[PDB]
């Protein structure tokens, strides 16, 4: 071949003697530990906080930063690589957050790697039980494949909601909660389709194509304040604070978990639907270890800020009053779907509606709204939804 | 000079003695004002603090952001600015002036006293946001056509520098 | 072929001749070339990919393809494109091996490079501009 | 019916699920951009690897699975972390941790990306690369943290987050791949990180870079670098997808070429010189004359199979190119003196080059003798190496008028006096404050557009202040609270402290003030 | 340390200078495929039949074998140590079988450890999301805790059968299929009770122990022709075939997949449980995987062997005829709990069970009876089994 | 009831099944090794490693991905496999495919044991060797 | 301590002086050992718990310790028992490490050996016959 082939030093004898010769016979310090000095969340430092802490290089005139000076290169007009300007809350340290679960990237593929394959194991042996054949075939063909296909644009949406964040945020841990989330919610979608793909394959002239979900989405009024809450969140707002906050603790936390728990997955259960639940099972999954996180950033942090967290209440209390109106009013939209489908007690009639409304709104008071100080009266939020039943 | 420490020093212990005096949003605005046009981007009119101004710069804006949430109805922190001014007034306002700009020289100007005046905590950070990146947009269509057509002696007696050596 | 070796050209030059020929004036501005260049990395299946596929098939159908040894990695350059199918890479190798599988070792392309169905394929050609991509 | 259907066993394969990406987004009139641009990205754009995120996680996770079972398996149980030339585990403090800033940023970038496109693919293409970048970040934390644990010299392996803030060659690396990834029109940004830094630079800096390493005895940085190149080359793709989806935009044929020459000059002017210094000054075993490594990739197969290709399309060989070849010649020997004089101010330790490596630099750069290696010979026989000497170049180059100047818009340094590189000082004056430019091309940049560069230098942030005292405050020291981490040899004795340093009495001045 | 520390070959220069002499310049033969004597099945050779095909050291007196001469050591009395004495079936060659999954003992674990991971984070977050709220609670603390519990002892039973096989079949491949059929059984049965154990988390006073399942396993006349049949193939008889054969594809392919798909699941997805599919899901997909192999070693194989393939029917039929009848009967004790439930039209109406078991025995006939030979009238076991309804 | 309950996250771990294993076998008068022995083994014994078929997995699998990891990617890339003195790469024919037979046949002896022990725990790790012979053998 | 070495007693000798300690009548019999012998598979996991683990906490408990680097595992020999806690090592290590992930590279055990919680222990005690085995 043209070019030398190389000796390697690790085997060449000889290279090996040189450099064997050049090591010292002792260490030159003793501190093994990478980035000792990151301030520990838990007992000991962890290897989560170890290759994720103060990657970004921060200045000093950001809140936490270890660096100094200005940027070299800064956008025309004069806008900084990253700037206070991106939010209006305020922060002693922008490297505090931890997500719970401690994911840096190879725990975060490892675990989504597990679950598609596993999905392609289920769908094969699925397909060959015939299970398919006890599905209510109205459920089937009318709520599945129309409705729930058009939620995969809810997920998208807030899916989308996430690139200026990933842009903008100001630091490391806080980006990286914000892009597995965007990427989990594109997944949500993603499987959605995957579903009808695969019930398409066993049903002759089942449709699988986006076309009806996108109409019904863009057009059906059961999705109006649905579409239209996303498309604000998305291409609304740039604060990236108040994206994360209204796309995950508002939105997703009272309109998501309506739609996807208390009626597709719920209600599968009642349709004898087998199928369904394994996808939900995902998403629902995702919304948790999400939550974890959002939790830690927003309530943990954030609203108890030594020095900003009543000045950040301030702002977290105005987004959730505008945008829990906004859900509120995407789920008196939404319930107009029970119309659809064949009244069960203590499920689809009024009554089962009412528990499971107080579910969604009872479980996001205590898991939201009465650690920020909101006030919210869960019964009256509960009428309000009816009204459109 | 002899510069003191970086993070620590004279300079800014004295400037955070001033900041903690503000006790009204009025005055606080002012302040900051008066801060960005004296000692922030090129045309600042002081380089005396440069190492300095930056961090000097955020503990103004966390003292006019806390007096905003202590001290003014939640929807002014929407839609006014701490001016007074309407949000969305002032947005229409800076984008009508960068588009009637004749040279590269008059937007340059145009987009720096912008962010001057209106830098957040004083604009809402939605508004302010959307008007800098429109802004933006006019600015580099400006400048970046016909790049390279002015040599680099004309484009040092454009801009108006005193220039001191050229090996 | 010997035109897309590693040191092909002014690379054989040393000292003053080579300093010469760099700073010719004919080579100031960049000369548009037909070739693209894969790299894999070093790895049991890679290792046989390289044996049996690109040394045996791959340079029976373009025989100007070269393939150097760079210690922890494989440097390939051919004229026009290399085309790999990971459906005959899995029936050498004896084990599931899609596209993707096939992607956990290729380290770098200069060129064009995509996939569809079972194959990867790194071209000359301007995929998108002056051919269009498509679907399965 | 309830009885019978099909049941032969069946999934559905990612290439199926992606064919209906494109219609994944819809329209409604805010549905557009957030970020200032030139451009407009056709909606029609698609990507050239059909990516979901279910097989994107299964195709990452076997990567990683191989990769760690190497390291920590494997080489391990070798004992291959103090296996490595003392120069070359020195050098990957440097290239890990400095790689690992333009691995974040990137992150951010695609980002920003993600937001201009308006495709649904071409959004798909981003994000995966949005994923990839964080793998990155936490691949090159993880070879500093493996060399942290296992060489013999875990200063500076153990805290470049922090330490890197003291040096001057840290501010250049933000500026070609942090600051230059973000900030800027969105396809400006496109160009600097996916069809420069990326499809030109990373061939170099993490290909090339492996077969110096394993030359050197390092075999942990190829198990884990070509691991993040197989994931590079799908950004390769988006910074071509980036050119095609503004390619019938009118926009392009007016400004492409300007953003295209400002990123491909703005790259160049740093990695240029830096990587030649670092592969050649930092290994003991060299692989080949870094001029040769530019030319065949960067010359002659980036500049032919990506900007030569592109020619039928409006793209123009990039009018800098004569001025970057000059630098690939001589530039890295330039830097090489402002490295060692300024040598306390790193995290890494140096080795001047002994008699077999100036017979090898005299060899393949001929003149490197009687100009950089008469002065590298005067240094160590003043006392480079020896603590007790009080000796420190960048008082020796301030004696004899061979100044260093930080040029204003890229932040390399410049030493007009001895460079054979491109470049030569402008001072200007501007609204009272001084300003050193280096060549052509970037002072345009700063003429035209000052309030995009105004970044503190070492000079305007140190002046007046003694050495120690900096490195000091920037915790530039071992665990003893005394040894510097940098050191100007690399044996295991004689290192030099705190109180070395102040012996010599080395005082930052105002390189400007003459003017 | 009192021992020498030894110099490394691959690394020490000295020593692998030495090494480096003595290696050839060239190979010494060219032949580098690992057995490729093998017979493959596929177009080339898999790396499951060179891992797996010979590992057996069977002479050619026990059909397939490559080895000579008789045992160095046999059983008191003269048994060997593997025998055609061990089963009624002949066949040309024992190595002839092929798991179509290719499964041998790494991808195996592979799989299962994903399911093992991504179950765990499944139930940390069911237990988060609060759906156990929903569920039925006499469904839950009746049908499910007890009579879901007791089915447990037939996948343990069924587990426990594969013994002798793992000791006496006669051959790698038929080996590795008997095992890891072996291992998801047992591992079925230790999903329920881990199903249990975490209703009892969140449920104060149920109770997970196994108290109750077992007096029902072992008493309740609506498992008692089940555990009669399981006891029967586990412990009356050892001809490994027979046991393969009576374990997989009657009894499980017949009351095991009823129990499991047509009462447990189907059932959970009418009274609002979201919780056992989850379970379900894994037992399906591992039948469905058992079946393939199955399959292979019976159907396609042993029915069709070019000598013996009549011969093989002759008692494959007979025991068919036999245990199908044990299977019928046990069916029969347990349409019974359908007493137990709550009457729901096309489910647990007598024409919902009609269907059910129409599919059951409709599908064995298509997968297993009619590929031998067996002619069974499926109206005439439905019919039986509905006079226990 | 339909509206509280707790919400913590929780799991099960292996050893909270494990404590279940030993209730799994019931009596029957047929329920006795098939195989000739003199001896009796008891009923009560219980197993050093609390080990079920989902973590049995996960063990072994993240053994094994560390170990291809060094065989098919970082050995593979030294050449390690061409490094050996021939005496050695000769002797270990004999040693791996000999041990081989070891490992295969213990499959066979370890069901044989399974089948012998009335205690549900000691099938149990009997159990465990069955699967790890297969391993084993597969690794030779 | 030194009694636990791997070439303690009679491993001492070599040629002759070997042969006839080896064929002494007393060592025709085996003799009852109080020791337990733990062999470590040698990874970056195993030789952190060997640094700050063993030759730390365990050797201060246990001073009979003796640990011999045997290339590619650590030979461990002690009197009585040796003891790891899963839980300590995940601390040390950053990282999620429950006693079946502490197995991965555990490669041999002369002497009873046993999990509890997150405990590994290996022991001179006859478990079982002496003292019970329990659950969590
Ligand atoms: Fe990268
Ligand atoms: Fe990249
Ligand atoms: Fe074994």
């Amino acid at each position: 071949q043209s070019s030398q082939v190389t000796k390697r030093g690790l085997t060449d004898p000889e290279r090996a003697a040189i450099i064997a010769a050049a090591v010292p016979d002792h260490a030159l310090d003793t501190q093994r530990k990478y980035h000792y000095f990151i301030q520990p969340r838990w007992k000991r430092l962890s290897e989560y906080e170890q290759l994720s802490c103060y990657a970004q290089p921060n200045p000093d005139w950001i809140a936490g930063g270890l660096d100094w000076g200005d940027w070299t290169q800064k956008f025309h007009g004069g806008r900084p690589s990253w700037g206070n300007e991106s939010t209006e809350l305020r922060t002693t340290d922008w490297y505090r957050h931890r997500d719970p679960a401690r994911r840096w990237h190879h725990p975060y593929v490892k675990d989504k790697s597990e679950e598609a394959r596993y999905t392609q194991r289920f769908l094969a042996a699925y397909s060959s039980e015939g299970s398919i054949r006890t599905i209510d075939p109205y459920w089937r063909d009318e709520i599945l494949n129309k409705y729930f296909g058009a939620l995969l644009y809810s997920e998208y949406g807030l899916f989308n909601a996430h690139s200026s964040v990933g842009r903008d945020c100001l630091s490391d841990t806080i980006r990286q909660t914000a892009v597995f989330a965007a990427l989990d919610k594109v997944d949500n979608a993603q499987m959605i389709q995957m579903e009808r793909l695969f019930i398409a394959k066993l049903v002759p002239g089942f449709d699988a194509s986006t076309d009806v979900p996108k109409k019904i989405w863009t057009t059906d009024p059961i999705y109006s304040g649905a579409r239209a809450t996303v498309q604000e969140i998305w291409q609304g707002v740039q604060d990236w604070n108040e994206i994360l906050w209204a796309g995950h603790a508002v939105y997703d936390a009272t309109f998501g978990q309506f739609a996807r728990r208390e009626f597709f997955q719920r209600l599968a259960t009642v349709y004898g639907d087998t199928l369904t639940p394994f996808f939900t099972a995902q998403s629902q999954t995702y919304f948790q270890t999400t939550r974890g996180a959002i939790d830690d950033l927003f309530v943990y942090c954030l609203a108890n800020d030594s020095e900003f967290g009543a000045h950040n209440r301030t702002f977290l209390n105005a987004w959730t009053e505008h945008y829990l109106a906004s859900s509120v009013a995407a789920l008196k939209d939404f319930v107009g779907l029970y119309a659809k489908v064949e009244k069960v007690a203590g499920a689809t009639d009024r009554a089962g509606v009412s528990e499971a409304l107080q579910r969604v709104f009872g479980d996001w008071k205590i898991d939201y709204a009465d650690k920020i100080g909101f006030r919210v009266d869960v019964d009256q939020k509960v009428d309000a939804v009816l009204a459109g039943y | 000079a002899k510069r003191e420490p970086i993070h620590d020093n004279s300079i800014r212990t004295e400037w955070e003695a001033k900041i903690a005096k503000l006790t009204s949003v009025d005055q606080a605005t002012k302040f900051i004002q008066d801060f960005r046009l004296a000692y922030t981007s090129p045309f600042r009119k002081s380089y005396d603090i440069d190492v300095d101004y930056q961090y000097i710069e955020r503990k103004i804006e966390e003292k006019l952001s806390v007096l905003k949430t202590e001290k003014l109805p939640v929807a002014d922190l929407i839609t006014k600015a701490t001016t007074g001014e309407d949000a969305a007034a002032v947005e229409a306002t800076w984008i009508a002036k960068i588009k009637a700009a004749k040279s590269k020289y008059e937007a340059e100007r145009i987009h720096i006293e912008f962010r001057q005046l209106y830098k957040p905590p004083v604009l809402p950070v939605n508004v302010f946001l959307r008007t800098d990146a429109a802004l933006g947009t006019v600015l580099m269509e400006i400048r970046n056509t016909d790049y390279y057509g002015t040599p680099l002696e004309g484009l040092r007696k454009e801009r108006g520098v005193k220039v001191l050596h050229l090996q | 072929s010997a035109h897309n070796a590693y040191n092909a050209g002014i690379m054989q030059k040393t000292g003053k001749a080579f300093a010469d020929e760099f700073f010719a004036e004919e080579n100031q501005v960049v000369h548009e070339s037909n070739a693209v260049v894969l790299v894999l990395m070093k790895s049991d299946e890679i290792d046989a990919i390289i044996e049996d596929i690109v040394l045996k098939g791959g340079k029976a159908k373009n025989p100007s393809i070269v393939v150097e040894d760079k210690a922890g990695f494989w440097w390939i350059k051919a004229d026009g494109a290399i085309e790999i199918d990971a459906a005959e890479a899995g029936e050498l190798l004896g084990k599931p091996f899609s596209v993707y599988d096939l992607l956990i070792n290729v380290s770098s392309t200069v060129g064009r490079a995509y996939t569809l169905g079972t194959k990867f394929t790194i071209t000359s050609e301007l995929m998108g501009l002056d051919r269009a991509l498509t679907d399965i | 019916d309830a009885l019978k259907v099909n049941r032969a066993p069946v999934g559905v394969e990612p290439q199926e699920v992606h064919k209906w990406l494109q219609s994944f987004n819809w329209d409604f009139k805010e549905n557009r951009t957030k970020y200032p641009t030139k451009y407009h990205m056709a909606n029609e754009t698609k990507e050239q690897f059909k990516v979901i995120a279910k097989e994107y996680a299964r195709m990452e996770a076997a990567k990683d699975e191989r990769q760690f079972g190497t390291l920590l398996d494997g080489l391990t149980r070798l004992g291959a972390g103090n296996k490595v030339h003392p120069r070359w585990g020195e050098t990957m403090k440097v290239i890990s941790n400095f790689l690992e800033v333009g691995e974040y940023n990137a992150i951010a970038a695609s980002a920003m990306l993600w937001d201009s496109a308006t495709a649904a693919e071409q959004k798909n293409g981003y994000l995966a690369q949005v994923l990839d970048e964080i793998r990155h970040t936490h691949q090159c934390a993880f070879i500093n943290h493996y060399y942290s644990k296992h060489y013999h010299d875990p200063a500076g392996h153990n805290d470049a987050r922090r330490t890197r803030a003291i040096g001057p060659l840290w501010k250049g690396m933000k500026r070609v791949f942090a600051d230059g990834f973000i900030s800027g029109d969105a396809v400006e940004c496109s160009v600097n990180l996916q069809l420069v830094g990326e499809a030109c630079f990373t061939n170099p800096l993490i290909v090339a870079v492996t077969e110096w390493a394993s030359a050197n005895g390092d075999e942990i940085t190829p198990t884990v670098f070509l691991s993040v190149e197989t994931d590079e080359l799908r950004h390769m793709a988006n910074g071509y997808q980036t050119v095609v989806s503004i390619a019938n935009d009118p926009a392009s044929a007016k400004f492409l070429n300007t953003d295209l020459n400002n990123a491909f000059w703005t790259q160049q002017k740093y990695f240029t010189p830096v990587l030649g210094y670092l592969f050649e000054y930092g290994s003991k075993f060299k692989v080949e004359p870094w001029v040769k490594t530019w030319n065949r990739w960067v010359y002659e197969d980036w500049g032919g199979i990506w900007i030569g290709r592109l020619g039928k399309y409006g793209v123009e060989s990039p009018a800098s190119l004569r001025d970057a070849k000059r630098d690939a010649y001589w530039a890295h020997h330039d830097l090489a003196l402002a490295a060692y004089a300024m040598w306390p101010l790193g995290f890494a330790r140096l080795a001047l080059p002994d008699e077999e490596d100036q017979a090898w630099f005299e060899a393949n750069y001929p003149g490197w003798a009687d100009h950089y290696g008469k002065i590298f010979n005067e240094w160590k026989k003043l006392g480079y190496e020896d603590p007790k000497s009080g000796f420190i170049p960048y008082q020796w180059l301030l004696a004899n008028g061979h100044d260093v100047y930080i040029d204003r818009v890229s932040q390399v340094p410049f030493i007009p006096s001895l460079a054979k590189g491109t470049g030569s000082l402008r001072v200007h004056e501007f609204n009272g404050k001084k300003h050193s430019l280096t060549d052509d091309w970037g002072e345009r940049q700063w003429l035209i557009e000052p309030e995009r560069y105004e970044c503190h230098n070492v000079f305007e942030q140190y002046e007046g202040r003694e050495l120690s005292e900096v490195i000091a405050e920037g915790h530039g020291v071992r665990s003893d609270g005394k040894t510097l981490i940098a050191q100007p040899h690399t044996r295991g004795d004689n290192l030099w402290t705190l109180e070395d340093i102040k012996r010599a009495g080395c005082v930052f001045p105002d390189p400007l003030a003459k003017f």
